[PDB]
This record gives structure tokens, C-alpha cells and sequence, in this order.
């Protein structure tokens, strides 16, 4: 995560 | 004062039986009328020198990703710049943005395109992940 | 003619119990009065259109590094762009710069932040490794 | 109206017994007369503030590549910005471009250089793979 | 791929 | 390499 913070969330990089 | 434009993805597209993926753009900032967004392609209205910048954010594991920014006009073509990113093999580490930009004489009547040289490239639609923009100088 | 600002790192910072590393900026080139580097942020005084650019030089070996550039103002947040760099797992190869840039409308009273989304992020203080800059267009 | 220069590679040059590789340049776009290319360097004539950008496309497999953009004038070297790309170990994946840019005060008589810190570095001569450019603000 | 004629680069072919 | 004195960066040496 880290890029999955809500302030700059991008679905593209939040697991799968 | 400088005409400008900044564009973000609305949608992604990659017609069957070709090895190219394009982006469909929508403007979020605009000044002047020397440029115009038209689905997957951006038309140039005013001839002149422009700063042209493009970022695309990838997630494929395949070897080497990137984009080709081009102009097309009068039956002609000119690749302006490319951006090449090597992606790693592990799917969880396999994230890279690819930023390139430059200054080009663009002509009235020119269509500007951004193509990812693979079929169905996995790329971000995020407005702060994948973008394209113009500054007339 | 164009107001400009080029900043370089004086000092890294990272509060305990967070997963953010920010940078303390000092100007090396200044023209105009629009923007002002206040420690870890940059305060906008004159509203207008601005080219923003950020580079960071990383030496972590973890999966994926990068930066977030944001404007925060009027009880609102907007993420402007991200730079995302996959770092390899060998320490003596694990070196990459990450660069992104764009054109955006910044309003008087806005604040600009540059965050690396990890705690105790290893990054370079070299003024020609890691930098942040502005041009009013 | 803004002075501009955009240069592409004609030649790659690397003096043996040195860990450096350079590019002989040739303009494909010019306006104003503030800058002139002279093979491997670019001489400044009008003092002022310049946007400088530079991309090099590499294919080496050796750890980590990149470039150093410098100004040299009046017995003083100053290094403006670097771009660092870690390269992978598989030759078929070891392709990467590296783009950095920044805004800088350049004095009349200054010599601008772009250097790659390997001997005989493998980099593209493509005009849209490896390039260098300037805009006077 | 990168060897498409419209943007060919000998460097990568 | 990156530790040439002309553009030295402690960060990588």
C-alpha cells in the first residue's frame, strides 16, 4: 500500500 | 498570453487485431482556443511552438512499456517523442509512471495522439496518474 | 517576464507514527513574488496558471517508490500528479530518480505539498538529485 | 517571443581511457539566437532564465545509467540536474529512457554539456528517444 | 511493438 | 561513475 492512502488513492494500485 | 490545456483520461481503447492502446482524453484546464480535445485525439488550431508533456502509469509485467506521442497532418506523420519503461517480473512491484516531454512546432490541422504500443495495455485512468498537456510559447 | 521558483532540499523530515516523508525546501533561484517556500510547503500568493515540476532521487529497495504533489486550500485537497518508480531488490543497483510535471491553476491561499508515501524514506539531499520548481505561465 | 532550441543526436562520442560518453547535437527547431550548438556542447549567448530538458534512451545492462547536465563558465563548473535509471539484467528488458528538466539562470559565455558516466554507453540516436532542449522564460 | 514503422528505432530492433 | 567529483552525490558513494 502507501499509494492506497485515501488522499491520493488510485484503484489501479490497490491489490487484486 | 499563453494558450494552455491539461487533459485526463475519460476512457481507454484498443481495437481488436491491432497492437496499440490509445487514451480518450477530457480537458480539466483550458485557456485560449488554439487546441481542442476530440475523443482519443487533440486537434491543433493555432500554428506555433508548444511545450508538449505526457505521462502514462503502467502495471503490465511485459518487458518494456511506454508511449509514443505523435503528430499527424497533410497525409504525413512525425513521432515527436517516446517514453520507455522496463517493468519488473513480480506483479506487485510492477508499477511505473513514464514521463517525457518536449517543445515542438505544431501546425494548424494537426492531430496529436498518445499510443501505447501494445494491445490492451494495463494503464491507469487516474487523473493524477496518466495525463497529457500543452503550453503555447 | 515569467515569475519562477527553483527549490532544493535543505533537510528531510518524517514524523513518527506516519507513512509519509516530506522535504524541507530552500530556494536557489527566485524571480517574482507569487510563491514562497515555507519550510516543508510552498505557499501560493498570486493566483494563476503554473508549470510545476518535481524530481526525487531514491535509494530504497522496497517494491515501489515515488512522490505525491498536492494543492490544499479552502478546506479542500486535490492531488495534482504522482511519480511512481519501481525500485529493484539489489542495494547497489537500487537507485532511480522520479520526475513528473504539469500545468495547473493555483489560487492565492493554496498550499503545495510534496510527500513520499513511506516512513523514513531514503532519498537524496543533492540539489541536482532532488528538486522542486515553478513557472508562472 | 520566447527563444527556443531542440536538439537531436547526430553522433555518439567516447574518448577511450575515460568513464564518460557524450552526444554531438544538431538542432531540429530554432527560434531566436540565444543558443548555438557546437558538436558536443551548446554555447549560451544571452544571459537569462531557461527551461532545460534532456532525455537519453539507454540499453546497457549494467546496474544503473543516467546523465549529468552541467553549465561551465568563468573557470567554474556547476552541475544542474541528473537523471538516474537503474537497469535490469535481462538484455531483452534492459531498455529505459530517463528524463529530467529544470529552470536555471544561464550566463552569456556558458558552455552546456550532457554527459553519461560510462565509457561507450549504449544510447539511442533516435531523435524521439534521446534529445535536449531549451526555452528562455 | 517498438519496431512499428511509424516510430521505428533501430536501437531496439 | 556517479562518484566522479564533478557531480558527486554522497547518497550513492
Amino acid at each position: 500500500s502507501g499509494w492506497c492512502d485515501p488522499r491520493w488513492y488510485d484503484p489501479f494500485m490497490c491489490e487484486h | 498570453k499563453h494558450s494552455v490545456l491539461h487533459l485526463v483520461p475519460v476512457n481507454i481503447t484498443s481495437k481488436a487485431d491491432s497492437d496499440v492502446t490509445e487514451v480518450m482524453w477530457q480537458p480539466v484546464l483550458r485557456r485560449g482556443r488554439g487546441l481542442e480535445a476530440q475523443g482519443d485525439i487533440v486537434r491543433v488550431w493555432d500554428t506555433g511552438i508548444y511545450l508538449l508533456y505526457s505521462q502514462v502509469l503502467f502495471h503490465d509485467v511485459t518487458f518494456t512499456m511506454g508511449q509514443v506521442v505523435s503528430r499527424e497532418g497533410q497525409g504525413r506523420r512525425e513521432t515527436l517523442f517516446r517514453c520507455i519503461r522496463s517493468m519488473p517480473s513480480d506483479p506487485d512491484r510492477a508499477y511505473n509512471s513514464c514521463y517525457s516531454a518536449g517543445v515542438f512546432h505544431l501546425h494548424q490541422g494537426d492531430i496529436i495522439t498518445v499510443k501505447i504500443p501494445r494491445a490492451n495495455a494495463k494503464l491507469s485512468l487516474s487523473p493524477h496518474g496518466t495525463f497529457l498537456g500543452f503550453v503555447k510559447l
